[PDB]
RNA sequence: AAAGGUUUGGUCCUGGCCUUAUAAUUAAUUAGAGGUAAAAUUACACAUGCAAACCUCCAUAGACCGGUGUAAAAUCCCUUAAACAUU
């Protein structure tokens, strides 16, 4: 679902464009799914040390 | 604040880490809320970035638009 | 304007930098030793995070 | 007494009567006028009254004078696409003149409203900040929100003295 | 300042005076200062109680999807105040201290039960 | 340390329709024969803070100090009406009338107040009702259609209760974090409890 | 069904502007505001009357009658209830779109309660969060003292109804309880004092003979347009009685007649005038006093 | 500026100085408490303490915040282009 006052304003917006329904508004979250926080990096583009020793 | 190039405190030498302890049912629990609720929040975020795409493209090159270009020139 | 000049120590310092830090590049077995006794590494001083003990 | 003769059009009301703003493609506007004549007097009083409206709206119009290099005047716009308008202004008034350039190269009404109104979109009054920007600095203005401690002393209960000296009696 | 390096954010410039908070809710590189340079203000946040006893919050929810949908970050305090009014989901914080909360009064509730019930055995000795 | 008494400071209003106020004054304001003493010829942009301190009067009272029957009172509108300006409406600045700046600030109240409870007359400028379109009909003021989880009594995501984590991942998380481990947490309590008092 | 007439059907405004009437004095009358040195123009006959066709033009949009509406209903609906959050809240928060380009009447202010139901802000706390985020001019973000009966009373006494009605027009909607409760105040108390004049030639007339002819007392002001010697208006009144009552037995008996001009305000006298005795003998000697002087 | 004082034996003109208003710093004399705002001789030299960490190792950050007015007629506004140690 979307969250409640993003719904509300959804479904306002829709009487007052004329469109009538009654299907209820919901994300899809297919398009944005996230990897496991420990899933390997891209090591390529990862920072290396510097050689000045302390 | 300090700069990179500024002395450490003789004073916190000895520092080290004290990790937090864990509560097994409360973490996992917590663990679970950040993901789904990040994946809520990215697919609100994609929506509202298409919203931006869209009323700029309108601007750009809508039907309103484009008359207006026309009717000048004539 | 006109009264900007050139500023050549500052080039040549640049550059200058930039070379040693190619000719003098450390290896993975300095940046990523350690002292297992303290576990710190001794290029850096660096104490491991401790759960990683 | 202002010095020189019609000194209203050193005015910036005067300046500001100007009703001719030209299009984005005017880019420059050549008079080309006589000293004297008869038929040309529309075309002196125009220099004299009008050029000065017409630049003041139109900064970036480059606006330059040729005298006596005519037997007739006339105005020639430059636009940005290359062409070329020429105006034939023997005859004709100063007013005739301002007329005739506002019909052809003279933005509407409706353009020059919907600018002014895109110009202050950014501009909220529901903003608080500096009297420069906004109408009220902090919601201690506002009427019933809590007025600001330095014109109205705020309840003790409501200080950080007196609520770190309970947390010390704990 | 000349910034190299940063986002845009979304986040709570404090104002007032001593003893009285109020907070602009701007957008603002993030490397400003907290109070300084920003790039658009979004709102405003009232953190007292007014005369009929309500915290005012102000979202300029068109432009705050605005900058959300041009890589906008927010801060978690922000990231709190969208959840309470509906615009986002509530953060997983505000609910698992919600839950702290309770288990937390919970047991106070139960001392006080065992304290009374400790009073009524001094009762019963009299 | 004794400032006489008026007999008119229950009803202020009276005093301004008395022959002694007629007589002493007659039909101009009260502050019309007063002059501020002061060097130069341009004064101070500010009168005296006040002209009565600790029952003790100044040199040159003011017009309210110096007559203490005279009182300021949002009631007593005759006596307001001599600080504003009839044609304008504008409340005179405290060096036009040479009053001091406390009585001032009292009379300022006391005119404010006069007409916000419409014993003082002021203009009011006619204006135009604030929204074009007077609908009701937009979700916004009317009823939006009860979302789903709302009607059955769930929360609006099934995140927000606790759900009991598996017991295989519990056991992952003691081997994880052996040895900096907390009591194990079971469900919270299904309401808040109610505050011991 | 015959549609009942509105406020701003084109037949009722033109009634209505001709009763309250018009007079450049009273419509332009000197404002007690900081002045200016006036100006000067050397004017013939022909360009004084166009400036005062231009005057009676400006007249007639400073007269345009305020709306009339029906009192708003309560808002009374619940976007979510959130219990997870009861009991970690004290206060409760109020949530305002301060989206420029957006009705008022089309925003989104939404209240957070500490129980954690997430409920639509009431009439009462949108008006109030709307004048601190977009403050309009003559408004007040709390409402004033002046609108108590007593002080109200007071205004009354000086003879200031249309102040007391400027000042309801910018501070509260036209569709609020507190709108309509100082309006039929206002007209109740010029009613029962037939102090009708206070409002001619001015804006607050329609809805003042608006609000009579519904509640069926048109009375008093039928016999004091009579007294002026304004029957014109008197006749245009019982026209609009007998267009928003078009079954009550006085509109019926005019249809039997055919009654037009003086007739009609005597058929309204016999049928359903609540002193018809009065309007009678104010309007015979109306009759005896033009017939007698001319 | 709504002006005023001051050249002469006297009058007029010209013309400067000064007075009256407003504010900041310092000093003399004097002074209860409370709320708020501000804090400032010096780019001269500095005892001492603190001001940058985080974290399952890699990295990221310490390029910010904070400070001063050093240098320079140094700038403003505007155009084009390309990038970022970014999102
Ligand atoms: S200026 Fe608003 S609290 Fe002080
Ligand atoms: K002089
Ligand atoms: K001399
Ligand atoms: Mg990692
Ligand atoms: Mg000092
Ligand atoms: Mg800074
Ligand atoms: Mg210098
Ligand atoms: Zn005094």
């Amino acid at each position: 679902p979307y969250p409640p006052l993003l719904r509300a304003m959804i479904l306002a917006e829709r009487q007052k464009n004329g469109d009538t329904s009654v299907q209820e508004p919901l994300l899809n979250l297919e398009r944005t799914r996230m990897r496991p926080w420990d899933y390997p990096a891209k090591q390529e583009t990862k920072g290396r040390a510097k050689g000045t020793p302390v | 604040r300090k700069t990179r190039h500024d002395p450490p405190a003789k004073s916190k030498v000895g520092r080290v880490q004290t990790p937090p302890a864990v509560d097994p049912a409360e973490f996992f629990v917590l663990t679970e809320r950040y993901r789904q609720y990040r994946e809520t929040v990215r697919a609100l975020r994609l929506e509202f970035t298409l919203e931006v795409r869209r009323k700029l493209h309108e601007a750009r090159a809508g039907v309103l638009a484009e008359r207006k270009a026309q009717q000048a020139i004539t | 304007r006109k009264k900007v000049r050139p500023r050549l120590i500052a080039e040549l310092a640049r550059r200058v930098r930039a070379l040693r830090e190619q000719r003098n590049q450390p290896r993975d077995s300095q940046l990523y030793a350690l002292d297992y006794e303290t576990l710190t590494r001794p290029h850096s001083g660096r104490r491991l995070p401790v759960r990683a003990w | 007494p202002m010095k020189g003769r019609f000194p209203i059009r050193r005015t910036l009301q005067y300046l500001g009567r100007g009703d001719v703003v030209f299009k984005e493609s005017v880019k420059i506007m050549t008079v080309n006028y006589n000293t004297y004549g008869e038929l040309g007097e529309g075309a002196r009083k125009f220099v004299f009254f009008n050029i000065p409206q017409i630049q003041y709206k139109n900064p970036w119009v480059q606006i330059m004078m040729f005298k006596n290099m005519t037997p007739s005047p006339f105005l020639r716009f430059y636009l940005d696409s290359g062409e070329q308008v020429l105006v034939d202004v023997e005859t004709k008034s100063n007013k005739e003149i301002m007329e005739h350039i506002k019909k052809i190269l003279g933005k509407k009404e409706e353009t020059l409203r919907e600018e002014e109104l895109e110009k202050q979109q950014r501009f909220h009054p529901g903003n608080f900040g500096p009297r420069k920007y906004c109408l009220r600095e902090c919601m201690c203005e506002v009427e019933g929100q809590v007025p600001c401690p330095g014109l109205v002393p705020l309840p003790k209960e409501m200080t950080g003295k007196y609520k770190a000296a309970l947390k010390a009696s704990t | 300042k000349a910034y190299h390096g940063g986002h845009l954010t979304i986040r709570l410039a404090l104002g007032g005076c001593t003893n009285r908070p109020f907070y602009r809710i701007v957008a603002a590189h993030n490397k400003c200062p907290r109070d300084g340079r920003f790039v658009e203000q979004l709102g405003s946040y009232d953190p007292l109680p007014n005369s009929h006893g309500e915290k005012l919050v102000a979202l300029n929810l068109d432009r705050i999807r605005h900058w959300i949908g041009c890589g906008a970050h927010l801060s978690k305090p922000m990231e709190k105040l969208l959840g309470l009014s509906g615009f986002f989901p509530l953060h997983p914080m505000m609910i698992t201290n919600a839950e702290r909360l309770r288990r937390r009064r919970a047991r106070e509730v139960l001392l006080a039960s065992q304290k009374a019930e400790s009073e009524a055995k001094e009762t019963e000795a009299s | 340390s004794s400032l006489p008494v008026s007999p008119y400071e229950s009803e202020p209003w009276k005093y301004l329709d008395s022959e002694e106020y007629h007589n002493r004054y007659g039909s101009r304001p009260v502050w019309a024969d007063y002059r501020r003493n002061h060097k130069g010829g341009v004064p101070p942009q500010r009168t005296r803070k006040t002209c009565i301190r600790n029952n003790k009067v100044a040199g040159n009272p003011c017009p309210i100090c110096r007559d203490h029957k005279l009182h300021v009172d949002f009631r007593n509108v005759k006596l307001l009406e001599q600080f504003v300006c009839a044609h304008t409406g504008i409340i005179f600045h405290a060096p036009y009338t040479g009053v001091c700046m406390k009585q001032h600030k009292k009379l300022t109240q006391a005119i404010q107040k006069a007409r916000e409870c419409g014993l003082l007359s002021y203009y009011v400028p006619q204006v135009e009702p604030r929204d074009a379109d007077f609908g009701t009909v937009h979700g916004a003021v009317s009823v939006t259609p009860p979302a789903p989880t709302l009607l059955s009594g769930e929360p609006w995501y099934p995140w927000y209760s606790w759900q009991q984590p598996p017991e295989r991942e519990l056991s992952r998380l003691r081997r994880l974090y052996q040895g900096n481990l907390l009591e194990e947490s079971g469900p919270p309590p299904e309401s808040m409890p109610e505050m011991p008092t | 069904e015959v549609k009942k007439p509105a406020f701003m059907d084109e037949e009722v405004q033109r009634i209505l502007t001709k009763i309250t009437g018009l007079d450049l004095q009273k419509t332009f009358r000197p404002a007690i505001q900081p002045l200016k040195p006036p100006t000067y123009k050397l004017m013939t006959q022909a360009q004084l009357e166009e400036a005062t066709r231009l005057a009676v033009e400006a007249a007639k949009v400073r007269l345009k009658m305020p709306p009339v509406l029906e009192e708003r209903k309560p808002i009374n609906d619940v976007l979510a209830e959130d219990k997870i959050l009861e009991g970690t809240e004290t206060n409760k928060y109020v949530f305002t779109d301060i989206s420029y380009n957006i009705p008022h009447r089309e925003r989104f202010i939404v209240v957070r309660e500490p129980s954690g139901t997430l409920r639509k802000a009431s009439w009462e706390e949108r008006d109030r969060v709307i004048q601190i985020y977009f403050p309009k001019e003559g408004r007040r973000v709390l409402p004033p003292v002046i609108f108590k009966d007593e002080n109200l009373k007071t205004m009354y006494s000086q003879d200031r109804h249309a102040d007391v009605l400027n000042l309801c027009v910018a501070q509260f909607e036209p569709d609020s309880a507190e709108y309509i409760k100082v309006h039929h105040q206002t007209y109740e108390d010029i009613d029962r004092h037939g102090k009708y004049e206070l409002l001619r030639s001015t804006r607050h007339f329609g809805g003042m003979a608006w609000y009579f002819v519904n509640k069926k007392k048109i009375d008093g002001l039928l016999i004091d347009q009579i007294q002026r010697d304004l029957v014109d208006d008197a006749t245009s009144l019982v026209q609009l009685y007998h267009m928003l009552h078009p079954d009550g037995q006085s509109a019926q008996e005019a249809k039997e007649q055919a009654a037009e001009g003086v007739d009609l305000i005597k058929v309204f006298a016999k049928t359903e005038a609540q002193r018809g005795a009065y309007i009678e003998l104010a309007l015979q000697t109306y009759q005896e006093i033009v017939t007698s002087h001319s």
